[PDB]
């Protein structure tokens, strides 16, 4: 069916022309076990006051557009108080859900990937450099893609076909996915649970996974019609819980 | 048995409202449309197996992964043995066999080939006994040899295996000796928590050194002696594919790369020929 | 001790023995037999059971 | 002690053999392990996810996203070709770089069926139908639609439903294929042809795009290991 | 017991109708006309078997199918390694033992006997180590080396064996490794469908080549070494058996030939003599 | 750990031993076996199959298809032999390179007893009568048919049925003989000669052909393989 | 895993033991004592079964 | 004489066989699975056993 | 003999194998051991004991 309602905390989201609903690799977040867990001191769980829907910046779909990405965590820094539990606790873990919308017309035309990719280790464009934190992600808008190769000393390497990763951009359909064609969808979402290799990582120095929206058709559309199509992202925490309570650092 | 593939069952013709091959890759899902959906198929009995692509048969074969010389002179005592931070980044044919996959827990057998020949110049041997080798693993923070004849080629606690050469390679066995639980191929983040420092997979390879020298003096001429090391990861437990590289690796310690095409060209989009 | 496994024959004495040796267990050979295998983590990572000849939309 | 006899094949190094070995560190305890979502317990769960393939790729298509497209237009049509190109999955300049075809590379031998799923991403209001057509190897390939329309191939209406799989048989007298294909394991062609048209109402975009997918389907089976022809070094990297 | 010969059993006199010596050829069969039918026998119980003549005893004997020469030296660098597209056509005495059916399916050992020698001249070596070479087995269409000290050496999925010098020879076995259901020893066709390009069997062998080389430089000399690789199928069988062959070969990839004589000559037809 | 002790014979390369050896390439999944036709269990099914013999190879013959024939005439007859040979069926101008004499080139030791089949191939009014002796090697080589009649011989009448198979027995103080033989292990002799003769109708050709055939009973065996003298070749292929 | 068979000796402890260590069907010894034959399909491959005695035509 | 005893794995086919071959104690390989314990000797040696929860003076 | 087939591994001396080796003196007669106080079973038996720990360490 075409109809669904995502309520987490005291936020609800409703859509009407949805694809469905991806889940991770197939598992559903949730809280680290007895069986598993390596921190000595209690953990803390905040139910509604950090598992709920955290709206990010809107970005502009252009007809010569070619792609963005967020990094998270880091993109819900100052979201609320999942970003004020962060600064506290040295440990945290969590799974997400990704809501992207992009409603245009019945006379309009696009795609997009909404890949979530985990690990998202990204490449400089100086070659026998490194990049810096400030050029990886912003406060809260999006770092975008270029059409043609980047020529900074410290940036990354922003070329869409690359995917700043080295690997070929049609085969990021591995990860977690779902497509905003204009034809038949509105809204993609994606439910990602904790994926890591250690049972709960700082979350400051590790970005846990990169969320991308590329388009690959391309946005076309007639004079009579609008030139403003927007994307916006709603991201929502899922079974967060934290470790090692400290002074806030930072700040 | 077992893993065998499926088998085409036998189809006639239909008009039915049932339509499989109409689909949306919207919802992000992979069709499960065999043949005989789309046509008439007939009974056969497919006795084809994927064993040969499961993960531990695909993994399972030893790679080189450095090349390191060292000499038997006098003068220069860094020539005088090899080192070697353990990487699996350094040749290509591993590292990128192993970056499909994010994560990675494995056991490994090392073989140790060392292929000697003599050094010319005056003076030469004429008559030299055999040579023998110690391959010295120091874990993270032990003492590390300034040179041969050192102190630190005892090895109360670092293992080390001493090898005469004309026989059979030096191999051993080695557990998951990682930290966490899972080689991680790929890190996004950094090393210091104010998002400073090494970004990249370098600050989570602590896995220590590897020291190869000659146990013996000669007292007359040289020979060179050339240490390959090889990596066969068995028991192997592997975790969120990747797609794999395009680009081709430049440095042994980042994923830096040039942008390259994504394919190779061809001369029509419709390019039947020849 | 003698764990006697059957051999790698193509379907239309077969037997091996096997030992082990040593005290640990990684010094034991490959496990070239497991043939498991689960792709519906990535071909149908839905929330809903998709069926092939229903409509998904 | 025990009289023995060495056979040949002793004291070599075969590379994938199955032998035990000491363990260099004793009695070691391994950290445990947990349940991190993904496990790959085989390759053919890779092969079988569907990816983009990029059939435009004439240059100069191939440095940016326009390989992945393909063009259809308005007026008037059916004289006209979509696309066209061998099957051949692992040795091909259109998709043996996708992810069917890089997993395929590492392997010599490959056989099973394979499935080509068609997204349209054109607007809304726009109709059309094509002809997706696979034609097996015995003879010329085909130059219009009256010879394309006798191999195996499906019609496809645009809809609500807006993709389609093509699925290409196994037809051929070998069990398998190579990888590495030549004038004897040769598969074939795939081509598409329009059907009607693309009939588009007043005030809407009047061309097109659609994007490609391939992927395996549950009796794909690859054999006999080699080393991918993709990538290179020179010196050790530093 | 088993596969025994028959006995004669005894016969004495007869004045029969049922002549079994008069038959006719023309029917294409061969007669099983034993001796008690034309004369009297007696007796005997044959102990003699036929276990020597099986398939599996005639063909499980191993014999050379190559000799491949390559250097340690400088310069030349398709010298310093070999090649071998993989063939049975190159040796005449296996050639000719396979040619006696068309279709074969077997497994195979392969055992490598590698043999040097000092290559002469001025600068030689007078102290040298034991030297150890590495014989990689490169399945259709993988990288192939351009020369020694190349990146393809690595061979993380090739199967390679290194061997030192002084033990015994390499050997490892090989699986019925066709993409059809037997080896086509006889393929009476072409390549292509419209009847052009390489008529025969050289169109189906597609084994792999086969790359030998010494992994160590030495510095000083040049020392030649000889790949033998010799081959025993095991586990064989074997369909429609074909004439042995008259004329010589002179091609590996052909049955070209020029005519020879049905035999050899004698003095007259009735040469009982001497 | 064990302690062994290596005999003499360690470290060989013997080209005939039995031994296990490690896979190159283990889990390889073979194609299946498919029932093809004629399946050969056994080198002696092929030596039991009959093939035509050149018994006329004195050049100038060997070089055209006159070395199969044999020639029989008319008037008067009977002080003439038809042909003759010795029995050594692995090393003969005659029937060396028969299909017996081809699989004994392989072996040393060969035992049993020899069929041979002679078909007349002359007019369908054509009589005749002739004797097929065989004689034990004690003495010397009959001259006339008054020394051939005395051994092991068959007379045969031409008819309706058109063969007759003279089977030589084996007759030897051995269990083997040798098949490069010699004055130890010979065999004897094989001759033919005119009972009546030829007697045709007016209006019919004179004179006609008589072929011969060659092959083993279910007593014959061999034993000791060995390589063929038969094939020979300088420097490898190309 | 003791697999004991019989030796090859001549007709006028005769038993020897076999172990298969590998995995691999294709790694074990050559089968040189399986003895059948069927010549009738070369020697007779008539569509009606030929008697000796009886004349052929 | 088959010892048959587990191997070294860690908790979320373990056995292995050794045979003694020499006729003396100190031929023998490592007790290397002895792991028996008792701190209690130098972390509490006193006359009067001390209570956590209960003061000490 | 018994035909066998020498790994990869042989003739090594790593310096942490278990293996069993033939005696020096074979028959030997071994003092009887004698309860001493004060047995070690492992060594975090030593590692659980308080010491005093120099924290005031700024030179001199
Ligand atoms: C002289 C005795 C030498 C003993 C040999 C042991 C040294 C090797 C120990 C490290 C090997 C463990 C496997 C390492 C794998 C990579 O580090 C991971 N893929 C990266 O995390
Ligand atoms: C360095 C490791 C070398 C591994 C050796 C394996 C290479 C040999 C594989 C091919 C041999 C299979 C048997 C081939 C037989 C002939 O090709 C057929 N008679 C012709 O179809
Ligand atoms: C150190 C290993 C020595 C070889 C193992 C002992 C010889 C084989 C014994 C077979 C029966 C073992 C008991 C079961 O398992
Ligand atoms: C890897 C092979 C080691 C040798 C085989 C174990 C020793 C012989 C055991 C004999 C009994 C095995 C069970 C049956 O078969
Ligand atoms: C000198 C040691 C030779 C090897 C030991 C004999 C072979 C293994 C026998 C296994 C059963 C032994 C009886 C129990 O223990």
């Amino acid at each position: 069916d075409r109809v669904r309602s995502i309520t987490l905390g005291n936020s609800t989201i409703t859509t009407q022309e949805c694809a469905n609903v991806v889940v991770g690799y197939g598992v559903w977040p949730s809280y680290l076990q007895d069986n598993e867990a390596t921190a000595e001191d209690q953990p803390t769980q905040p139910d509604v006051a950090t598992c709920r829907f955290y709206t990010l910046d809107s970005i502009q779909w252009q007809k010569e557009s070619d792609g963005w990405w967020w990094k998270f965590p880091e993109a819900l820094k100052n979201m609320g108080l999942f970003g004020q539990n962060m600064e506290y606790h040295y440990l945290g873990r969590s799974g997400y859900t990704i809501h992207v919308q992009c409603n245009a017309s019945k006379f309009h035309q696009g795609c997009l990937l909404v890949v979530c990719v985990p690990e998202a280790e990204m490449g400089c464009s100086d070659v026998e450099r490194e990049v810096v934190a400030a050029s990886l992600s912003s406060e809260d808008t999006a770092k975008s893609f270029s059409r043609t190769e980047s020529n900074g000393q410290h940036t990354v390497q922003t070329v869409v076909y690359n995917a700043g990763m080295g690997v070929g951009v049609g085969n990021l359909t591995i990860f977690p996915h779902q497509w905003i064609n204009l034809r038949t969808n509105n809204s993609a979402t994606i439910v990602m649970p904790y994926i890591n290799s250690v049972p709960m990582d700082n979350m400051f120095r590790h970005y846990n996974f990169t969320l991308m929206i590329i388009p690959f058709a391309k946005l076309e559309y007639t004079e009579q019609a609008s030139n403003y199509v927007p994307i916006t992202v709603t991201v929502a925490p899922m079974c967060a819980e934290y470790n090692g309570l400290r002074l806030a650092s930072h700040q | 048995a077992v893993a065998r593939v499926a088998d085409t069952m036998p189809t006639g013709p239909r008009n039915t409202e049932s339509v499989p091959a109409l689909t949306a890759v919207e919802t992000g899902h992979t069709s499960q449309v065999v043949p005989g959906d789309t046509m008439q198929t007939r009974h056969v009995k497919n006795y084809h197996s994927r064993t040969e692509s499961s993960i531990e048969n695909f993994l399972c074969r030893a790679a080189c992964v450095y090349i390191a010389t060292y000499k038997s002179a006098g003068g220069t005592p860094t020539e005088r043995y090899a080192s070697w931070r353990i990487n699996t980044r350094q040749m290509v044919q591993l590292r990128r066999k192993f970056e499909l996959f994010t994560y990675l827990r494995f056991d490994m057998e090392i073989t140790f080939v060392i292929t000697s020949t003599q050094d010319p110049g005056t003076q030469l041997a004429q008559d030299m006994p055999v040579l023998t080798h110690q391959i010295m693993y120091i874990p993270p923070g032990g003492p590390v040899p300034n040179s041969a004849t050192d102190f630190a080629w005892q090895s109360s606690t670092n293992p080390s295996i001493f090898w005469t050469e004309g026989c059979a390679p030096a191999r051993m066995s080695v557990p998951f000796i990682s930290i966490g639980n899972a080689y991680s191929n790929f890190y996004d983040g950094w090393s210091h928590f104010t998002q400073e420092g090494v970004y990249g997979f370098n600050s989570l390879n602590n896995m220590g050194h590897i020291y190869v020298r000659h146990v013996n003096e000669q007292s007359l001429g040289v020979s060179t002696s050339t240490l390959r090391v090889y990596f066969k990861p068995k028991h192997v437990r592997a975790w969120v594919p990747r797609p794999p590289r395009l680009s081709p690796y430049v440095k042994s310690s980042n994923v830096n790369f040039k942008p390259t095409a994504v394919t190779t060209e061809r001369k029509d989009i419709n390019d039947v020929g020849t | 001790g003698a764990q006697v496994s059957t051999q790698k024959t193509g379907a239309h004495t077969i037997h091996y023995t096997n030992i082990n040796y040593y005290k640990d267990a990684a010094s034991n050979s490959a496990n070239r037999q497991d043939f498991t295998q689960d792709p519906s983590k990535f071909t149908e990572p839905m929330k809903d059971v998709m069926i092939k000849s229903l409509p998904a939309l | 002690g025990l009289p023995t006899m060495l056979t040949p094949g002793s004291n070599q190094f075969l590379t994938s053999d199955d032998f035990q070995s000491p363990s260099a560190m004793p009695q070691f305890d391994v950290t445990p392990e947990m349940k991190i979502p993904g496990e790959v317990h085989n390759l053919m769960e890779i092969a079988e996810v569907d990816s983009v393939v990029p059939v435009n790729n004439t240059k100069e298509n191939i440095n940016s996203m326009e390989a992945y497209r393909i063009p259809v237009t308005g007026g008037d049509q059916l004289h006209t070709q979509v696309f066209g190109f061998q099957m051949q999955p692992g040795l091909n300049s259109v998709f043996k770089r996708t992810l069917l075809g890089e997993i395929l590379n590492y392997y010599a031998h490959w056989s099973g069926s394979v499935k080509l799923t068609f997204v349209f991403c054109g607007s809304a209001m726009a109709t059309g139908k094509f002809l997706l057509a696979y034609s097996p190897p015995g003879a010329s390939p085909p130059q219009n639609r009256k010879q394309a329309m006798l191999g195996t191939h499906v019609i496809w209406d645009v809809g609500l439903q807006s993709s389609c799989v093509l699925c290409i048989p196994w037809i051929s007298q070998t069990h398998y294929r190579l990888v590495q294909q030549d004038e004897y394991t040769s598969a074939g062609y795939v081509t598409c042809w329009y059907q009607t048209g693309l009939i588009v109402p007043p005030g809407a975009p009047p061309s097109c795009t659609i994007l490609c997918f391939a992927s395996a389907c549950n009796d794909f089976s690859v054999r006999m290991l080699r080393d991918t022809p993709f990538i290179e070094q020179t010196q050790l990297l530093q």
